[PDB]
RNA sequence: ACCCGGUGAAAUUGAACUGGCCGUGAAGAUGCGGCCUACCCGUGGCAGGACGAAAAGACCCCGUGGAGCUUUACUGCAGCC
RNA sequence: GGAUGACCCCAGGCGGUAGGGGAGCGUUCCCGAUGCCGAUGAAGGCCGACCCGCGAGGGCGGCUGGAGGUAAGGGAAGUGC
RNA sequence: GCUGGGGCUAGGAGUGAAAAGCUAACCGAGCCCGGAGAUAGCUGGUUCUCCCCGAAAUGACUUUAGGGUCAGCCUCAGGCG
RNA sequence: CUGUUGGGAAGCAGCGCCAGAGAGGGUGAAAGCCCCGUAGGCGAAAGGUGGGGGGAUAGGUGAGGGUACCCGAGUACCCCGUGGUUCGUGGAGCCAUGGGGGAAUCUGGGCGGACCACCGCCUAAGGCUAAGUACUCCGGGUGACCGAUAGCGCACCAGUACCGUGAGGGAAAGGUGAAAAGAACCCCGGGAGGGGAGUGAAAUAGAGCCUGAAACCGUGGGCUUACAAGCAGUCACGGCCCCGAGGGGUUGUGGCGUGCCUAUUGAAGCAUGAGCCGGCGACUCACGGUCGUGGGCGAGCUUAAGCCGUUGAGGCGGAGGCGUAGGGAAACCGAGUCCGAACAGGGCGCAGCGGCCGCAAAGUCCGCGGCCGUGGACCCGAAACCGGGC
RNA sequence: GGGGGGAACCUGGGGAACUGAAACAUCUCAGUACCCAGAGGAGAGGAAAGAGAAAUCGACUCCCUGAGUAGCGGCGAGCGA
């Protein structure tokens, strides 16, 4: 039968135009007292997965 | 319902076919659980027969041997022609065997 | 043309890779499996896209973000589509969502929202919505916005 | 589409029947030659339009 | 038990044209090397070898295998309050 | 080189397990086939020191057998121990 | 005490002067049929031919350590040059 | 119809003929016209059906106006405990209800996802109701379904024999020939069996019967072997035998030489498996996905269920899906957008080849192939767990 | 009038586990297997105290789509209008 989403991918990841994924920075869910501003700061920003790890979520993404 | 015999005992037939092709004579019996017909004179096999009453002398009989009812072709009475059977419903509404060839009547 | 001369184009239709028939065939005995483990097994291996040996996947490590909705579930509000003024050039006279619907261009259930890519006609078009851009242009090549509800 | 036409030709070995909305392409490239009604013309051109 | 007449199994069996020593070899070789010894085929016997047969080691470990059992392991349920 | 595999010339590569790739053989069934081979002998069997093919295989000839078989080109699989 | 005949108690249940004994010739949970093709990261096995290339037994993480995910190393197609 | 070869004609040859019938099966081999059939037609006194045509019956039917009589009770409703739903206590409504409390009859009551307002929807606690849907013991039709280890467990006297106390388990076993013409009689023999005779186109078609492979056993012949060391072969030469400047069979001598498979760092290995032969025996299918590929169309591509047609004919159907725009958690904006106070910076995005004609191409559809996901998913194998019985 | 039978199908009353979550308990397998009652050539359902946002629709059943959407979920595996 046809494939699911897999809504843990679908609630953490988009794919972008061109089927880049991004994710939220880890990192800054708590423990954040003692770092850095810098560090809240970049920590607030999507970034790019390696695409290895890419292509393994995409493939739980079938009807995006 | 039944086995479809298109000849019947004792009308006159040709054997159309097979080493007797060309005879004429006569359907001696009919055997439907075998669509065989024996006819008269043809088919005449040697079966052999142990010394016993009927047969005191031993050695051996003759015999007709049955033919496939396919083989065999009614000689029309009318005509004298061999021929396929027509069928023919009477004025009281009997049906019977007729000629392709001319249209009389086989029984 | 003969039935005997219907043939497919070279490489439309190749033949399948049959593994396990003898070792002539490059493909015999392990049947390209390899040696025992997992995978090598009726059955073989979890999920690839996911599974991770037992360590915390890539995936599940990342943290969530964003509305995810509750129960009774999405809520009804209108939706847009936007269509570019270069892909009103096809029409005559005056654009319509059902129209722009019949062509292709629109999809059902969407209300209309014009834009700013291209360039525009003297076309009369009626429309939900635009953008500052696909105003300008619009009320420039002579044409004639009609917003509507 | 005249199936008295199609009746009488139809048990030649040499001749396979159709009515024009059966039209096919397996049946005509079977076939070493192409007969058609114009009513049959007709039908084809409507068709492949 | 043996011999003659009668009847006539079995586990086992890769195939075999299946010797000894001293070596070598996956570390204990009829099968490799070097030497020695040895005409062909059986019958009665003996059990040193064929890592002889039988049983996919019970010991041992391993499997995020199983089952019985226990308790102040966890979490439930009967029962009782 | 000739000109898009038309064949030739010269040159170089061509050990191989896991494994990747390419090209072929053969088996069952379908189109081809209302055809064609077939009792002047189908399939299957048994031989062969012959022919073609690198090979899987395909021919051909003799014997057996006694009623089936099935091309060029394609299609589909319960397809090779 | 032994014994015939007629009876009753059974599967997490019987029965046991207690051996986890016995409950139809293997009982720490009977048998049959079913769920069922349970599951087996284990062991075995995996069938025509030819041609080209050709590994790895490392690193990181892993209730992981004879299993995996990614990287490394092989191969094919398209591109670069 | 005839001739012909033949045991046999339907083959081959000559000359015809039918076809709304040239599907198919039989007949001594291969038949449109011999047979059974096929196309096209025809048919029920009796029983069953009758959803269709007709006829009966039951049944059915107004307006204002006033009145406020009635409109389904341990019910609604609330609370406790639960089930159902996509909803696993969640903001948890709705539907159902085991316990407790417990109404009103339209100015009544339930619902629109806690709750309240507003605005709308609907009438609970009585019942019935064809058709479209499912199934295949039964019957028929049809297969790029099987063809006796296959296909049902059973082609056959099979749920049998046999196994088990019982539930229950559960086989093997098809073919003489065109026709029995199934071999009178004689001979050896107690019989079995055989030799003759006879039948037959054929009798290693003789019933222990089509074909009749292999392992395995035997008889006869060629070559060879009793001083010889062996994974059994191979290379060479010689001798003998056989077919006719060659070839085949055989092997005396000499040279070389550690079975196959599996598993391993490493096996001839004294590590696994195999007595030997024959037959069965393991990478597939559905749907999705992802790449590649062969074609169709191209800012577009494509239908699904069904409907009509056909009876191995294809068409209709645009609902819907993919693509045409992205960015943002979202409101939202938009070739941009988000973070930001920003005109900052950054993230993610945005832009054919030849002379309007042509080719190509986004994309999309179908075919094919590789691999992935879900399914038992390459095949075989537990110890066990659960249910209902014995 | 009932009783009992009927291959599958159907409704109602009860209702597992292996397995999956690479352990496991919520969750999954699944209201499946199975037991039981009943029905019939079908069975169920059915004429709104409905849907849910359209100032709309208009009994129920069944197919396609909506859609692996909305949501549910040790927000895990998965489940799924
Ligand atoms: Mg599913
Ligand atoms: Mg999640
Ligand atoms: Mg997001
Ligand atoms: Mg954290
Ligand atoms: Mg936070
Ligand atoms: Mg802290
Ligand atoms: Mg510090
Ligand atoms: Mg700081
Ligand atoms: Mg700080
Ligand atoms: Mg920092
Ligand atoms: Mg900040
Ligand atoms: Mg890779
Ligand atoms: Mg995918
Ligand atoms: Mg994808
Ligand atoms: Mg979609
Ligand atoms: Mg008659
Ligand atoms: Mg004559
Ligand atoms: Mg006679
Ligand atoms: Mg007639
Ligand atoms: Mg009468
Ligand atoms: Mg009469
Ligand atoms: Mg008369
Ligand atoms: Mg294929
Ligand atoms: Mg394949
Ligand atoms: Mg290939
Ligand atoms: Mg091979
Ligand atoms: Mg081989
Ligand atoms: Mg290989
Ligand atoms: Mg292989
Ligand atoms: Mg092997
Ligand atoms: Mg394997
Ligand atoms: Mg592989
Ligand atoms: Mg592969
Ligand atoms: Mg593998
Ligand atoms: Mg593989
Ligand atoms: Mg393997
Ligand atoms: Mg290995
Ligand atoms: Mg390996
Ligand atoms: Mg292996
Ligand atoms: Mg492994
Ligand atoms: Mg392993
Ligand atoms: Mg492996
Ligand atoms: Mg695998
Ligand atoms: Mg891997
Ligand atoms: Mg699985
Ligand atoms: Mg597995
Ligand atoms: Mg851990
Ligand atoms: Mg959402
Ligand atoms: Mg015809
Ligand atoms: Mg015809
Ligand atoms: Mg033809
Ligand atoms: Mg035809
Ligand atoms: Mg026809
Ligand atoms: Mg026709
Ligand atoms: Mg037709
Ligand atoms: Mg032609
Ligand atoms: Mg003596
Ligand atoms: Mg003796
Ligand atoms: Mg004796
Ligand atoms: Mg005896
Ligand atoms: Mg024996
Ligand atoms: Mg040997
Ligand atoms: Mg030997
Ligand atoms: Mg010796
Ligand atoms: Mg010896
Ligand atoms: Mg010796
Ligand atoms: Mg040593
Ligand atoms: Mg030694
Ligand atoms: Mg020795
Ligand atoms: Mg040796
Ligand atoms: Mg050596
Ligand atoms: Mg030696
Ligand atoms: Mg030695
Ligand atoms: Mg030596
Ligand atoms: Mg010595
Ligand atoms: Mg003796
Ligand atoms: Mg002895
Ligand atoms: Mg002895
Ligand atoms: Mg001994
Ligand atoms: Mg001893
Ligand atoms: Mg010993
Ligand atoms: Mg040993
Ligand atoms: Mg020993
Ligand atoms: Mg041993
Ligand atoms: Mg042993
Ligand atoms: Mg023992
Ligand atoms: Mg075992
Ligand atoms: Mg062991
Ligand atoms: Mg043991
Ligand atoms: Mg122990
Ligand atoms: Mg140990
Ligand atoms: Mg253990
Ligand atoms: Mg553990
Ligand atoms: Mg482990
Ligand atoms: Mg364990
Ligand atoms: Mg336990
Ligand atoms: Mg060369
Ligand atoms: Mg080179
Ligand atoms: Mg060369
Ligand atoms: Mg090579
Ligand atoms: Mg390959
Ligand atoms: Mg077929
Ligand atoms: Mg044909
Ligand atoms: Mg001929
Ligand atoms: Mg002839
Ligand atoms: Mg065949
Ligand atoms: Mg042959
Ligand atoms: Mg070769
Ligand atoms: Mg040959
Ligand atoms: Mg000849
Ligand atoms: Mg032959
Ligand atoms: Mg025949
Ligand atoms: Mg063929
Ligand atoms: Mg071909
Ligand atoms: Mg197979
Ligand atoms: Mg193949
Ligand atoms: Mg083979
Ligand atoms: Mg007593
Ligand atoms: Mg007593
Ligand atoms: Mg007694
Ligand atoms: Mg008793
Ligand atoms: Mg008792
Ligand atoms: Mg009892
Ligand atoms: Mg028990
Ligand atoms: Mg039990
Ligand atoms: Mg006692
Ligand atoms: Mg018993
Ligand atoms: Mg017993
Ligand atoms: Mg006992
Ligand atoms: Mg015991
Ligand atoms: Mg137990
Ligand atoms: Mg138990
Ligand atoms: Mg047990
Ligand atoms: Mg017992
Ligand atoms: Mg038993
Ligand atoms: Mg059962
Ligand atoms: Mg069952
Ligand atoms: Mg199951
Ligand atoms: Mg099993
Ligand atoms: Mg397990
Ligand atoms: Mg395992
Ligand atoms: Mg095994
Ligand atoms: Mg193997
Ligand atoms: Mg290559
Ligand atoms: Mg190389
Ligand atoms: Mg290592
Ligand atoms: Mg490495
Ligand atoms: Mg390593
Ligand atoms: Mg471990
Ligand atoms: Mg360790
Ligand atoms: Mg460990
Ligand atoms: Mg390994
Ligand atoms: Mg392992
Ligand atoms: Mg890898
Ligand atoms: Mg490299
Ligand atoms: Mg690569
Ligand atoms: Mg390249
Ligand atoms: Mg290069
Ligand atoms: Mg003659
Ligand atoms: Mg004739
Ligand atoms: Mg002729
Ligand atoms: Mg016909
Ligand atoms: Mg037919
Ligand atoms: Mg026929
Ligand atoms: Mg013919
Ligand atoms: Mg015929
Ligand atoms: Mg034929
Ligand atoms: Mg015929
Ligand atoms: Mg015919
Ligand atoms: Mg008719
Ligand atoms: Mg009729
Ligand atoms: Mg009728
Ligand atoms: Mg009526
Ligand atoms: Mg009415
Ligand atoms: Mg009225
Ligand atoms: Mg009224
Ligand atoms: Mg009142
Ligand atoms: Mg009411
Ligand atoms: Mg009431
Ligand atoms: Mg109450
Ligand atoms: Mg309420
Ligand atoms: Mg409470
Ligand atoms: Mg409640
Ligand atoms: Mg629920
Ligand atoms: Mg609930
Ligand atoms: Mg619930
Ligand atoms: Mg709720
Ligand atoms: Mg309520
Ligand atoms: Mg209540
Ligand atoms: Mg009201
Ligand atoms: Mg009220
Ligand atoms: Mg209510
Ligand atoms: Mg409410
Ligand atoms: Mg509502
Ligand atoms: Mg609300
Ligand atoms: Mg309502
Ligand atoms: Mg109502
Ligand atoms: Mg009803
Ligand atoms: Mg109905
Ligand atoms: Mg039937
Ligand atoms: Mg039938
Ligand atoms: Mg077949
Ligand atoms: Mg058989
Ligand atoms: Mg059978
Ligand atoms: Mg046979
Ligand atoms: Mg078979
Ligand atoms: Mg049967
Ligand atoms: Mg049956
Ligand atoms: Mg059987
Ligand atoms: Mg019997
Ligand atoms: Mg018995
Ligand atoms: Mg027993
Ligand atoms: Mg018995
Ligand atoms: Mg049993
Ligand atoms: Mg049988
Ligand atoms: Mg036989
Ligand atoms: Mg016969
Ligand atoms: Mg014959
Ligand atoms: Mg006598
Ligand atoms: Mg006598
Ligand atoms: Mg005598
Ligand atoms: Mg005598
Ligand atoms: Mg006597
Ligand atoms: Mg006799
Ligand atoms: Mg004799
Ligand atoms: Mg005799
Ligand atoms: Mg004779
Ligand atoms: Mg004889
Ligand atoms: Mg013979
Ligand atoms: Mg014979
Ligand atoms: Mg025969
Ligand atoms: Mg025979
Ligand atoms: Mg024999
Ligand atoms: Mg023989
Ligand atoms: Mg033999
Ligand atoms: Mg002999
Ligand atoms: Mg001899
Ligand atoms: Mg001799
Ligand atoms: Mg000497
Ligand atoms: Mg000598
Ligand atoms: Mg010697
Ligand atoms: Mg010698
Ligand atoms: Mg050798
Ligand atoms: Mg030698
Ligand atoms: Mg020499
Ligand atoms: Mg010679
Ligand atoms: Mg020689
Ligand atoms: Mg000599
Ligand atoms: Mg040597
Ligand atoms: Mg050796
Ligand atoms: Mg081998
Ligand atoms: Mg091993
Ligand atoms: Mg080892
Ligand atoms: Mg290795
Ligand atoms: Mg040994
Ligand atoms: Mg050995
Ligand atoms: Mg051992
Ligand atoms: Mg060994
Ligand atoms: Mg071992
Ligand atoms: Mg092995
Ligand atoms: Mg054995
Ligand atoms: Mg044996
Ligand atoms: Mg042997
Ligand atoms: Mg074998
Ligand atoms: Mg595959
Ligand atoms: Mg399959
Ligand atoms: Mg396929
Ligand atoms: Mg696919
Ligand atoms: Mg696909
Ligand atoms: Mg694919
Ligand atoms: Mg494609
Ligand atoms: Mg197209
Ligand atoms: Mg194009
Ligand atoms: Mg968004
Ligand atoms: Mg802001
Ligand atoms: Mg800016
Ligand atoms: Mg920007
Ligand atoms: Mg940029
Ligand atoms: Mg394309
Ligand atoms: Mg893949
Ligand atoms: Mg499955
Ligand atoms: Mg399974
Ligand atoms: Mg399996
Ligand atoms: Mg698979
Ligand atoms: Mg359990
Ligand atoms: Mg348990
Ligand atoms: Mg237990
Ligand atoms: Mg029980
Ligand atoms: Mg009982
Ligand atoms: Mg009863
Ligand atoms: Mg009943
Ligand atoms: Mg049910
Ligand atoms: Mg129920
Ligand atoms: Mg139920
Ligand atoms: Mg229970
Ligand atoms: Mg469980
Ligand atoms: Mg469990
Ligand atoms: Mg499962
Ligand atoms: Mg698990
Ligand atoms: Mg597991
Ligand atoms: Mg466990
Ligand atoms: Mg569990
Ligand atoms: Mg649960
Ligand atoms: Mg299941
Ligand atoms: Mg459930
Ligand atoms: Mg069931
Ligand atoms: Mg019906
Ligand atoms: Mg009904
Ligand atoms: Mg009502
Ligand atoms: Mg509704
Ligand atoms: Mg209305
Ligand atoms: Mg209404
Ligand atoms: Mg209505
Ligand atoms: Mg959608
Ligand atoms: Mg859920
Ligand atoms: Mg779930
Ligand atoms: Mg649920
Ligand atoms: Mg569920
Ligand atoms: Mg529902
Ligand atoms: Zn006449």
């Amino acid at each position: 039968p046809k494939m699911k989403t897999h809504k843990g991918a679908k609630k953490r990841v988009k794919i972008t135009a061109s089927g880049k994924v991004v994710a939220m920075k880890t990192g800054k869910r708590h423990l954040n007292w003692q770092k850095s501003g810098k560090e809240i700061r970049q920590k607030g920003r999507k970034f790019v997965l390696a695409k290895p790890e890419a292509e393994r979520i995409k493939l739980l993404l079938p009807y995006e | 319902m039944r086995v479809k015999m298109h000849v019947k005992k004792g009308d006159t037939v040709l054997v159309a076919s097979g080493k007797y092709k060309g005879r004429v004579g006569k359907v001696k019996e009919v055997l439907p659980k075998k669509y065989a017909v024996i006819v008269e004179g043809v088919n005449i096999v040697k079966k052999a027969v142990r010394v016993s009453p009927k047969y005191p002398q031993g050695g051996f009989i003759e015999k007709e041997a049955p033919l496939h009812a396919s083989k065999v072709r009614p000689i029309c009475p009318a005509c004298g022609k061999p021929t396929r059977v027509r069928k023919k419903f009477l004025e009281n509404g009997k049906k019977i065997r007729v000629c392709a060839k001319c249209g009389g009547a086989l029984d | 043309m003969k039935l005997s001369d219907l043939r497919p184009n070279p490489g439309a239709n190749k033949r399948r890779k049959r593994v396990g028939r003898g070792p002539g065939s490059g493909h015999g005995k392990t049947a390209t499996r390899g040696h025992k483990g997992q995978k090598s097994r009726s059955g073989g291996l979890k999920d690839p896209r996911r599974f991770e040996g037992g360590r915390s996947t890539t995936l599940m490590r990342l943290p969530k973000r964003g509305m995810q909705g509750q129960v009774p579930g999405e809520i009804k509000r209108p939706r847009y589509q936007g269509v570019n003024l270069k892909d009103l050039a096809r029409f005559e006279g005056e654009v319509t969502p059902e129209l722009l619907v019949r062509a292709g261009l629109l999809k059902k259930g969407y209300r209309l929202k014009i834009l700013g890519e291209g360039e525009a006609k003297p076309l009369k078009v009626v429309a939900h919505a635009f953008s500052k851009s696909a105003l300008e242009k619009l009320k420039a090549a002579g044409g004639e916005p009609v917003l509507l509800e | 589409g005249n199936e008295l036409v199609r009746r009488a030709a139809r048990n030649l070995p040499w001749v396979v029947t159709l009515a024009p909305e059966g039209l096919n392409v397996y049946d005509i490239v079977r076939t070493e030659r192409l007969v058609m009604d114009l009513d049959a013309w007709e039908v084809f051109q409507n068709r492949i339009g």
